[PDB]
């Protein structure tokens, strides 16, 4: 497994002796060639896991995630480049130093074999991400988002550990092949209560579950392009990895622990999918779809069904993919008319054609057209949810129905009706932010002919 | 925004604003894509009690032909092999009652 | 839409916009020219039958119960003109109106075919850089110091002057721009 | 083809159109005729309605009310 | 085709009645039929035959992997993890297994379905048994383990369902 | 119903075509023979859709209506579908006649 | 429908249910009842492929048409008399049904009339 | 004379049947007037900038900047907590929220007593 | 260039979908399933050369 | 192409509903001042049309004809 | 239904105008749903897609 | 193909065969510059049914505020080719 974290880590050397404008370009290329080496991780096996060593191990869980972050790097990269420009040349590379810890954080926390390693890692991705939104926002808000950022995340990931350290108390071992072989029920009682709050509360403030959600509209909205790519594609599924991960531990406990979450999830999906209907910030409209849909990956962890954790797996991957190439979507409009209220550039059709060809391929596979892996797990995650309790249709049915209005609102929105007569400084597309768009879209409707990829160890 | 006049000059035509202009609260739920307030030719709980009792009664009188259905004056439509006994899902080790049709 | 509104219509604009307005439902309620010619001809004998009353509060109230039976009497679903704004055809070629301004970003390539027309765009361009500040001078003193009473605007009244505020007026689209 | 707008007037026509229209309208006409001399049982029936009074009591296994 | 075994995938006789025209017109159907097999299936056998003499010049073999049985989670220790391991390995190899028949199972229900037409509710009563129970035994044996399950759950499903027969017999017996 | 239906939305396109992109049948006036060849397709067209007999229309919804005659049927129901099958051929002659009878209602630039 | 009429404004146990029925014997009046004939056996119908509506009393000469129209394929016009024979079948057997309707009608009539006229010399 | 119309929230009352425009003080002509003023102004503004050959950009709107900022950033420094804004908040935010776990407790409570009496037909019930 | 359209467009997917079914498809079991052809009264099979028997004597009403 | 319009004196309400029109408003003490404007609807081509059913009839005599000459050849050479 | 329809459409040639009827009113309007069902439902759902769920 | 492309001499013409065709105005009388009350005497309800009779002519609707002005067949003339993008 060091065959791809010590590439990695020779990236920061690399940026730091290369040329002043020389360093995009060998970022890009070589963070690209560290994508074709974590290709092979995807080679698992059907019965247990890769086990490089005692220190790291890789699943058919953390294998798509890893895939994931090391093929974001370069979006973002190509992203960052271009309202960096007049920065100097130290500043740059500061930043694509902060872009490099992050990717490294990332690859050492999704194959972690041991839990407080794991927890030690997830956090330290804390500060690379701080750094970022809190060095290069934009606006005077994002000191702010970025308190809610940090405080948010440590305050439910503060009991964690003292459950961590607790556990390898009483157990012997945190690690997690140990502590599923040698797995024991938790009883029914206000201290094994309290273990299981303190095990879970850390993942759902990450997913973020609905009602401890408000940090995400705040950084994601004021964060710089790479920041919001990487917080929207990566940092939403540590939870989900997470939670995934713990769940063997919580049993018979989940059953009934898990009822508050699944109505506070299966509510917060009606009720941000409807903000999305009257949101007059592009930017944050796309912040709310991920609470929308991350409610879902959560209602999936809950109910612990092998339908459920490939549905929610799919989800996830998808959802990274999508929601990465709306954000830079919305960025190539910002970057021209310096707003980002979502009815001030109009009719955008008419000027950028091809662009728009982009923006309504993200909106078809947010709303998950079939066969979009998005509907592949949306339909997984809802068909467990109706073996878990018919209802559920109901409310699932609702979310569908919202999601595609919000969505094409979006493109209706932006895309059609008349350009705006005043603003006249709208350049024809860049063939970087045309890239950008292609390698977000090509490989997500490649996953479509080789679903089980992305479809977990339950498959 | 559908209200407003159509052949004035707006600065926007399409959502018939002038900038600088104070913008309704709800200026999103009204941009005429959306909730439409024109007057119309009906006035509004006119509709509503025509429309509502269509309904009604339609809902009502299908129930009452559910009640009194229409058929043809004729027995069951009968069929020879202990009324398709082994067709119709089959279990041959059975041997179920006799039904027996007879010339009239 | 080319006039400038005034501060509200008088009461003469009033009953001349009820009486087209009616003629317009009545055409649609009678199909057929014949009858529609008979019962406009009655339409405008009753609309005659008051042309000179002079009791304002009276024409008032005429044209008031006039409003109230026509909204009574209105047809739902009245004829439309295809671009009018009801109509079947009302915005349907503005997807392809494109701003002039677009112009200005063709590759090079693009632009060396047609070369007379792009010549013709640089001397275009060079009149309206020429004339903007004549234009701006002639706004300011001829406006009140308050400001504009009114949206309408003021003719080039020296020689060599163009009209201020035409660049957006004379480089309209099309009607049919493809 | 070239036909002009001719301003209050009825429009040119040419040979083709109308013998078109009238062969195709004749051909409409002459399949139903056709389809009705040889298949008329598809619209007056092939067969005819019993009426249940003309059954007599013995037809259907009636006894005469005494037993 | 030899490239399945026909023991395990069965089908009937496959009776086909022989063309009994009546009529003197021309078949159209026949005359298509001659077309396709002088324009298009001639072709793709003389390509497929091209194909497999390069096939023939080259030939080399793959072989089906054989595992050898070991001890179950019923004989390991409480605290043995070596045995543990083993056991959970081989305990899903077998569930994979075990899927694959339910799936071969339903293929065939599947097949007999589209092949018996009209008289399908019928003419497939054998595989409609035959699903009946092996979905009935896969069933008891993997139903409700949920996300994370392990040889030792479905240890202790047994257990539960042997405790419940007994009981369940032990009632019977005192009437 | 898909050939029938089809010819006769082809109709009402070529009708809105040679008028100049109107659509509403108080501007259409006497076009039975200023457009043969769409009258007799529209008029053919709209005897198929009425099930007049021998005809494409006619070989299944005439057995449809029947069909609901012969079955026990809810009686609202099969009353509701005589009226409609009333109502067909009551806007099949709206459209007739507001369309292809009468006078030229089309401005005068033919 | 007249049937429909007669039941639901005039007196509905004058005549028969549509659902439950027959309610009298087969024997009740009939002094010797033949059962009724099939042709066509299981195994011919089921090599038929015919829908189980289908597979009606009059199922021989539904397989005799569906011969027909195959051994004459391009020729879709010369099974007439086929159809003709499966069209007079099924006729029959609707007549067969309207009589067993009458039938059980009768039958509800005579049967109340002849109790309640029992009862009519009951009265003292 | 003839049946009234009455407005309602979501078909308003037409301008031709609005008594106001109807009933003219020197003091309406004198509002209309400031108003037309006003627009006036604003149009003159907006076109300066528009028309100019120099300006390159996005012109910059104050009313949708406010439009903005009052719909999002304005909202909590000019909330108080009243009587109908905690009812408000606690129905809208707390009472669907039981009202489904009721709803859903309920069902399961249903589904799993049917599952322990042996009586739901589970049968082919290979997936969950 | 005469018809050059109809083996471009026609004949070359034909026989991709004809060489894909027939050596790659049918070598799966059960992967195209026919439906059993219809069997009447009087046929003869062309796999045991059976017979099938007549339908039973008609009651003959004509 | 190359056309012009036809003369504006050719357009008389005579023998068209526009007299009738004209006649009943002037039996009102009023005059029509736009009939001539509509008079060509009633002129040329427009002048006469078919009702209803001759519109559903548009084809019956050919197809009539058609049919019984057909028949009367089939019934004679069936005769064979 | 073709000669009920033809009798009142050839009425429309008469020289008489009446003001329409409430069930003309009701046919033409489309039973009234969508100016019903278009307009409440959506102003519901929008008002309170801000109102509470975002504000 | 469509529509041909429409002239200025065409729209003179025919706003001029209109204005002929009106009982109210006589044909020697009338010119292209004539006003509509001061030449021909025509009250604001006349003066109304002239601008339907244009838009019914030629197939498009004038807006009041722009249809009260127009008081001479060259303004007419000159409103409907501003509007069809007409420069011969
Ligand atoms: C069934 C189709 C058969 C396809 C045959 C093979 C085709 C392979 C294409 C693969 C997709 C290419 C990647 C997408 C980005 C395109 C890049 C681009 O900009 O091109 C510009 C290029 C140049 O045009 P231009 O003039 O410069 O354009 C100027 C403007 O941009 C103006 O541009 P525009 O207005 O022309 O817009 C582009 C155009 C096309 O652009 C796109 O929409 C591309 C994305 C399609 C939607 C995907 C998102 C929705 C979620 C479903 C995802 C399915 C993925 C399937 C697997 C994909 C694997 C790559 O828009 C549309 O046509 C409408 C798109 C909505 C499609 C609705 C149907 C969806 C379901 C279809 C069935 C899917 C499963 C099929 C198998 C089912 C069982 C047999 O245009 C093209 O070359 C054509 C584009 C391709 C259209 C394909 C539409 C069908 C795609 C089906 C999925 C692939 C199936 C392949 C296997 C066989 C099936
Ligand atoms: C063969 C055996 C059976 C024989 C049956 C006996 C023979 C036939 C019996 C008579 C059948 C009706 C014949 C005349 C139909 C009416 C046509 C007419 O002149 O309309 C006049 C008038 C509208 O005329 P207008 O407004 O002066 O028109 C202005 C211009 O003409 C505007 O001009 P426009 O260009 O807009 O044109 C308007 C349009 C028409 O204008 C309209 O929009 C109104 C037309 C409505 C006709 C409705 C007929 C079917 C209604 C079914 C409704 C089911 C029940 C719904 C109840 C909802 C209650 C909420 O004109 C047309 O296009 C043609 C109209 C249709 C003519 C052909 C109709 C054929 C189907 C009906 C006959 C079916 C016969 C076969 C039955 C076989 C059964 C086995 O409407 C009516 O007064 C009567 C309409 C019929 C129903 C009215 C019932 C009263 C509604 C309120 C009742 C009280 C409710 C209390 C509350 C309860 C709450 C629980
Ligand atoms: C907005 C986003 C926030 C995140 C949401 C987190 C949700 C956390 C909710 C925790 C789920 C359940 C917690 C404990 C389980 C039961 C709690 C209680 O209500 O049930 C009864 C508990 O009994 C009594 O009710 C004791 C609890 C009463 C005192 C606790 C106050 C709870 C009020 C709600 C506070 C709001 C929670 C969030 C704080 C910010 C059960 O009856 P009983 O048979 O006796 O006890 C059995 C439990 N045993 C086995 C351990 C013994
Ligand atoms: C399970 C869910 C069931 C559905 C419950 C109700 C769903 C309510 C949806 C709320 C969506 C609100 C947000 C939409 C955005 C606003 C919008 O769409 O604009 C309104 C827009 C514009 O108006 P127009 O009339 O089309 O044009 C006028 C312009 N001149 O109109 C619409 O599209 C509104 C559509 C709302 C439909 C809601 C009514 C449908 C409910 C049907 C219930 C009965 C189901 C039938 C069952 C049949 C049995 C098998
Ligand atoms: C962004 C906001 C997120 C908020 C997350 C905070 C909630 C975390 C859940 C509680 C954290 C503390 C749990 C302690 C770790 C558990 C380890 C454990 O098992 O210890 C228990 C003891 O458990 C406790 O003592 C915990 C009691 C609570 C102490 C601190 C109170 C914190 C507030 C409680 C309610 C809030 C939790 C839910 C809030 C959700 C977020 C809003 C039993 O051990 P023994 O003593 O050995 O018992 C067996 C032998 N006698
Ligand atoms: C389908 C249609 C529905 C029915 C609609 C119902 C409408 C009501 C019918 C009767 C109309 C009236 O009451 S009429 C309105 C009642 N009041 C008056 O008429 C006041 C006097 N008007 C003048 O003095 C002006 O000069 C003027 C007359 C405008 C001419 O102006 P010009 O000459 O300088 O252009």
């Amino acid at each position: 497994m060091l065959k791809i974290i010590i590439p990695t880590t020779m990236l920061l050397p690399m940026t730091w002796m290369s040329k002043h404008n020389m360093i995009w370009i060998n970022a890009t290329v070589h963070s690209l060639l560290i994508s074709l080496i974590s290709l092979s991780l995807l080679n698992q096996l059907g019965e247990n896991s890769l086990n490089f060593s005692l220190t790291f191990f890789s699943d058919s869980l953390s294998a798509p995630l890893l895939v994931l972050t090391t093929w974001l790097l370069p979006l973002m990269l190509m992203a960052s480049q271009s309202h960096l420009s007049k920065e100097t040349t130290t500043r740059k590379k500061l930043y694509i130093t902060m872009l490099i810890l992050l990717q490294l954080f990332l690859i050492m926390t999704f194959t972690a074999t041991e839990l407080i390693l794991f927890y030690i890692l997830f956090e330290a991705t804390l500060v690379p991400t701080l750094i970022i939104i809190t060095r290069w926002g934009n606006q005077t808000e994002r000191l702010n988002a970025g308190l809610y950022f940090l405080f948010y995340t440590l305050a439910g990931s503060l009991p964690l550990l003292v459950a961590l350290v607790y556990i390898q108390n009483t157990t012997g071992s945190l690690n997690f092949l140990i502590i599923h072989y040698w797995s024991h029920p938790l009883s029914n009682s206000w201290s094994n209560i309290f273990m299981w709050l303190a095990c879970i509360m850390a993942f759902m403030v990450k997913m973020p579950l609905y009602g401890l959600h408000l940090w995400l509209p705040k950084a994601h909205v004021e964060a710089p392009i790479a920041g919001s790519m990487v917080l929207a594609a990566v940092l939403l599924k540590l939870g989900g990895y997470g939670m995934m991960r713990i769940t063997t531990i919580l049993n018979p406990l989940t059953n009934y622990m898990a009822y508050p979450f699944l109505m506070l999830s299966m509510w917060g999906m009606i009720m941000t999918s409807s903000i999305c209907l009257r949101q007059t910030d592009l930017k944050s409209l796309i912040a709310y779809s991920s609470v929308s849909h991350m409610a879902l990956v959560i209602v999936a962890i809950m109910i612990q069904t092998p339908w459920s954790f490939m549905g929610a797996t799919a989800l996830m991957i998808a959802h990274g993919l999508t929601s990465s190439m709306l954000f830079c979507l919305a960025n190539t409009n910002y970057e021209r008319v310096h707003s980002r209220t979502m009815i001030l550039a109009r009719g955008l059709q008419t000027l950028l054609p091809l662009m728009a060809t982009w923006w309504l391929v993200a909106s078809l596979t947010n709303l998950a057209l079939p066969p979009s892996i998005n509907l592949i797990g949306e339909l997984f995650i809802i068909t467990a949810s109706f073996s878990w309790s018919n209802i559920t249709i109901i409310l699932m049915g609702m979310n569908m129905m919202i999601t595609a209005l919000y969505s094409l609102y979006m493109l209706i929105t932006t895309q059609r009706g008349k350009y705006t007569h005043h603003i006249n400084n709208i350049k024809p597309s860049f063939t970087r932010e045309n890239a950008l768009m292609a390698l977000h879209i090509l490989p997500l409707l490649l996953l479509t002919l080789n679903p089980k990829m992305i479809l977990g160890p339950l498959y | 925004q559908q209200e407003r006049d159509p052949w004035y000059d707006w600065d926007h035509p399409d959502l018939r604003l002038n900038w600088g202009e104070p913008i309704h609260w709800d200026l999103d739920m009204y941009i005429r894509n959306r909730v439409d307030t024109s007057p119309t030719p009906v006035s509004w709980n006119t509709m509503c009690k025509h429309l509502f009792g269509f309904v009604a009664f339609m809902l009502f009188m299908f129930w009452v032909g559910e009640i009194y259905p229409s058929y043809q004056p004729v027995g069951p439509k009968q069929y020879p092999y202990n009324d398709l006994y082994l067709e119709r899902g089959g279990d041959p080790t059975k041997e179920p009652e006799p039904v027996v049709h007879y010339e009239i | 839409a080319f006039s400038a509104p005034a501060a509200y219509l008088t009461h003469q604009q009033k009953v001349l916009r009820l009486y087209k307005r009616a003629l317009r439902h009545l055409e649609s309620w009678c199909v057929h020219r014949d009858k529609y010619r008979y019962f406009a001809c009655l339409m405008r004998a009753r609309f005659d039958e008051h042309k000179n009353e002079k009791d304002m509060v009276k024409a008032t109230q005429l044209l008031r119960q006039a409003e109230e039976e026509f909204w009574y009497g209105q047809h739902p679903q009245p004829y439309i003109f295809p671009e009018s704004p009801g109509g079947t055809s009302y915005e349907r070629y503005e997807c392809y109106k494109v701003p002039e301004w677009c112009l200005d970003d063709w590759h090079p390539s693009e632009k060396a075919m047609y070369p007379d027309y792009f010549a013709k765009r640089e001397q275009w361009k060079r009149l309206r850089r020429e004339s903007w500040e004549r234009e701006v001078k002639q706004l300011q003193e001829e406006t009140p110091p308050g400001g504009p009473r009114t949206e309408a605007l003021p003719p080039a009244r020296k020689e060599g002057d163009l009209p201020p505020l035409w660049w957006h007026i004379v480089t309209r689209p099309r009607e049919r721009p493809m | 083809v070239h036909i002009e707008p001719r301003y209050r007037q009825f429009p040119q026509l040419t040979r083709s159109q109308l013998i078109q229209a009238e062969f195709f309208s004749a051909t409409m006409w002459f399949w139903i005729l056709w389809r009705f001399w040889h298949d008329s049982d598809a619209v007056l029936g092939h067969f005819p309605y019993p009426d249940p009074s003309q059954w007599t009591d013995e037809e259907l296994g009636i006894l005469p009310d005494d037993e | 085709p030899d490239s399945w075994d026909k023991d395990v995938y069965p089908e009937p006789p496959r009776r086909t009645p022989a063309p009994a025209p009546q009529t003197s017109l021309p078949n159209p159907v026949t005359y298509l039929t001659k077309i396709f097999d002088l324009l298009v299936d001639r072709p793709v056998t003389l390509a497929r035959e091209f194909i497999e003499q390069q096939h023939a010049k080259n030939r080399y073999y793959y072989y089906h992997r054989e595992f050898r049985r070991v001890p179950d989670i019923t004989e390991c220790e409480e605290k043995d993890i070596l045995c543990m391991f083993e056991a959970e390995m081989q305990w899903r190899r077998d569930y994979k297994v075990d899927q694959e028949i339910v799936n071969i199972i339903q293929e065939r229900l599947k097949a007999c379905q589209q092949r018996e037409g009209e008289s399908y509710r019928q003419n497939c009563a054998k595989e409609l048994e035959q699903f009946t129970q092996v979905s009935k035994a896969f069933q008891d044996r993997y139903s409700d383990l949920g996300a994370h399950y392990s040889a030792r759950k479905c240890l202790a499903k047994q257990k539960q369902r042997m405790l419940a027969e007994r009981k369940a017999a032990k009632e019977a017996a005192a009437a | 119903h898909a050939f029938f239906k089809a010819m006769l939305f082809m109709c009402s396109g070529s009708i809105i075509h040679s008028l100049n992109d109107e659509q509403d049948i108080r501007k259409m006036g006497g076009l039975y023979k200023a457009m043969p060849f769409t009258t007799t397709a529209l008029i053919i067209g709209s005897l198929a859709l009425t099930g007049m007999p021998y005809l494409t229309g006619f070989y299944s919804k005439d057995l449809i209506i029947e069909a609901v005659n012969m079955s026990y049927t809810n009686a609202w129901a099969l009353l509701m579908t005589l009226i409609a099958t009333s109502l067909t051929a009551a806007y099949s002659t709206r459209i007739i006649f507001f369309a292809f009878l009468g006078k030229p209602r089309f401005p005068p630039l033919v | 429908g007249a049937h429909l009429a007669r039941r639901y404004l005039g007196d509905a146990s004058k005549e028969p249910d549509p659902l439950r029925m027959p309610t009298f014997p087969p024997d009740y009046g009939f002094p010797e009842r033949k059962e009724r004939e099939m042709v066509a056996t299981q195994q011919e119908m089921n090599d038929a492929q015919l829908m189980l509506q289908q597979r009606d009393y009059c199922a021989h000469y539904l397989i005799q048409l569906l011969k027909c129209k195959r051994d004459s394929f391009p020729n879709f016009l010369a099974c007439k008399h086929e159809q003709h024979d499966w069209d007079y079948c099924e006729h029959l057997d609707y007549v067969k049904r309207m009589k067993e309707f009458e039938r059980e009608r009768r039958l509800l009539q005579r049967k109340k009339r002849r109790e309640q006229r029992e009862a009519e010399m009951a009265r003292g | 004379s003839f049946p009234k119309y009455k407005p309602s929230r979501l078909a308003t009352l037409p301008a031709t049947l609005d008594p106001a425009e109807y009933d003219i003080s020197p003091e309406t002509r004198k509002a209309q007037a400031e108003r037309l003023a006003i627009r006036s102004r604003l149009k003159r503004e907006y076109l300066l900038q528009y028309n100019d050959p120099n300006r390159l950009g996005v012109i910059e709107d104050p009313a949708l900047i406010r439009w903005t900022y009052a719909r999002s950033a304005n909202i909590y420094p000019n909330f108080r907590p009243t009587p109908k804004t905690s009812l408000l908040g606690a129905l809208f935010g707390i009472g669907p929220l039981f009202f489904w776990y009721y709803v859903f407790k309920t069902d399961r409570d249903k589904k799993e007593k049917l599952i322990q009496e042996g009586k739901l037909d589970q049968t082919f019930n290979i997936s969950y | 260039r005469h018809s050059i359209f109809a083996v471009t467009h026609v004949l070359i997917p034909v026989w991709i979908i004809h060489y894909y079914l027939k050596y790659h498809v049918t070598a799966k079991p059960y992967t195209v399933v026919e439906r059993k052809p219809r069997i009447f009264p009087g046929d003869t099979i062309l796999e045991t050369g059976e017979v099938i028997p007549l339908m039973k004597e008609f009651p003959d009403q004509h | 192409s190359k056309m012009e319009l036809p003369d504006y004196k050719q357009w008389k309400i005579e023998g068209t509903p526009l007299e009738t029109v004209q006649e009943k408003l002037a039996a009102r003490g009023l005059r029509d001042p736009w009939g001539r404007n509509e008079a060509w609807r009633y002129s040329g081509g427009f002048a006469n049309n078919v009702s209803f059913v001759g519109a559903l009839l548009k084809g019956f005599k050919w197809g009539f004809a058609a049919f019984v000459v057909a028949v009367g050849a089939e019934y004679y050479l069936e005769s064979q | 239904g073709f000669m009920l329809a033809l009798e009142l459409n050839n009425t429309t040639y008469y020289l008489k105008f009446k003001y329409p009827s409430q069930t003309y009113k009701f046919s033409n309007m489309l039973g009234y749903y969508p100016s019903i069902m278009h307009r409440l439902p959506t102003y519901h759902n929008l008002s309170m897609s801000q109102k509470s769920a975002s504000s | 193909s469509d529509a041909p492309p429409l002239t200025l001499e065409a729209i003179k013409d025919r706003v001029l065969y209109v204005l002929k065709l009106y009982d109210k105005i006589d044909p020697e009388k009338l010119s292209v510059n004539s006003h509509f009350m001061k030449d021909l005497g025509l009250d604001s309800l006349d003066q109304v049914e002239i601008i339907m009779a244009m838009e019914d002519e030629f197939g498009f609707e004038i807006p009041d505020i722009d249809a009260e002005k127009l008081m001479c067949p060259q303004e007419i003339v000159d409103y409907i080719a501003d509007k069809k993008d007409v420069y011969e």
